[PDB]
């Protein structure tokens, strides 16, 4: 299983509910996101997903990217423009924390919609702490010395 | 004597101790062992019982706040310069980790821990080193917990 | 099972990272340097692109290679961190240096004059903020382990 | 064997050779320096030691002391002073390097003496890293995960 940190934006209106996973397989991030599937379904015993992986955004990013994504944190670079055919994103530092926005599409579908995501406060804490981490482990080294 | 001092050592919760022994008023002295133990972030508090010198045991526990893996980023937040404070409500203890306007990069941990209804208090400060200490300790706590140790 | 071997082979391979310097719109511009850590040496694998992007083949090919000593490590880190303004590596078949780029802050340049007896061969890679900080972290990681903090 | 780094200095005048070490055992940062014993070795197979192990300067630093030092490398403080029965030392950042001076004692001798060591240029980088590293591993986490 792989390292990751998530956010559960849940609301009574699934229409706007969401969850935003952030994981790192080796040297590449995967900014992912599932729109709240099903109502605010109550019951811990429910082992079912409460998020629509069918309407999931999954942007695997380059290795150098992790760098940039990080270097932005260190205020070395004001912002970061990642453009592609499957997506267009910009990672800039918000006043409350970090903010990723641009244009991306979900699985089997071609709708380059308008997207925005806010990593703020204690959450901007964890992203930073994560990226700073992910890129440190990316090189392997530890994986190796075992 | 140094060899067994490893497989044994390994079997200890990761920690570090903030030590504030007062050589004048045994009371005024306290020790705080901050540590890790399966997700949980425990903080044990002690008051100097025996004297700084005295051939006896110098540390004596009292209460024990046990922060849930959540706050780890929440403390780290005041520690870093975002959060302007952070509070915690155990089943008995009540606290707030706020910075100290005295000296920069230093923090204070205020408390009041009621027990079935016992109004008890303790304010453990963290100076530069200690502030840096916690900070690292915690980061490692999050780094390792979220994974990366695999 | 296409992934059921990334934990088996991972834990063998040298630890390393690469700087994507491809450039289809004209080659020579295209290249991809690989920095690694074998034994206690900084391995520099310089590759000149060959095959274009969208097609096939092997894309890049080894050329000049540098094998920097563990000592030179904290040396480069000196630069990257903002201390030395230059670093000189005198390998046998590859004399070179590494300095800061003035065109941009916290970005650097790795120029080289690999002796090959006769004639001399020039090559150079440019680390952008990312690529630059990248190398720093890598080298930090080396030192850490090289110094035995993983036991 | 403990994590460590050494700075061997042998000179044609043994009365100046200094084997300066800096190792860390757990939460124990331990600095030391052995004086050059005898002229420089000449036969490659003369494994005899080159530094006087009974003239060694060994000082120990508390878990916080490590921290304070790192606190100094990272500018959260101008210098760190330690006064102790066994020694009196300050760690301060020099413009071009670091400086650990004071008054200490050599083994099996009451006479104490002014002392000092500087970890300049590349040496500071090694020193900076090493400390930052120790304090980072000085909690017993990695090891605890076995």
């Amino acid at each position: 299983s792989l390292p990751k940190f998530e956010i559960h934006d849940v609301r009574d209106d699934p229409a706007e509910g969401t969850m935003t996973r952030v994981a790192v397989d080796g040297k590449l991030l995967l900014i992912s996101q599932y729109p709240q599937l099903g109502p605010r379904k109550v019951d811990p015993n429910d082992l079912s997903p409460q998020f629509d992986a069918d309407r999931r955004i999954s942007v695997r990013l380059r290795h150098v990217d992790l760098a940039y994504l990080v270097g932005v944190c260190k205020e070395r670079v004001p912002r970061h423009r990642m453009e592609t055919k499957a997506y267009t994103l910009d990672f800039e530092k918000s006043a409350q924390g970090y903010h990723l926005h641009g244009k991306v599409h979900r699985v089997a579908s071609q709708r380059m919609e308008d997207w925005s995501v806010k990593f703020d406060n204690h959450f901007a804490v964890t992203l930073e702490h994560f990226l700073e981490s992910a890129l440190d482990e990316s090189f392997g080294f530890r994986q190796h010395y075992a | 004597s140094l060899a067994q001092q490893r497989a044994r050592r390994a079997q200890l919760p990761p920690a570090f101790d903030v030590v504030h022994w007062n050589d004048e008023d045994i009371s005024r002295g306290h020790l705080l062992r901050v540590l890790h133990r399966d997700t949980f972030v425990v903080l044990d508090y002690h008051r100097q019982a025996r004297m700084l010198t005295e051939e006896g045991n110098k540390a004596e526990r009292v209460v024990s706040v046990m922060l849930p893996a959540v706050y780890t980023a929440r403390f780290l937040a005041v520690l870093e310069g975002r959060s302007e404070k952070v509070e915690v409500h155990s089943r008995y203890t009540n606290a707030t980790f706020t910075p100290n306007p005295a000296a920069p990069y230093t923090f204070t941990l205020k408390c009041t821990s009621t027990r079935p209804d016992e109004t008890f208090e303790w304010t453990v400060e963290f100076d530069v080193a200690e502030s840096l200490m916690l900070q690292r300790f915690l980061t490692q706590a999050l780094h390792y917990n979220t994974g990366f140790a695999r």
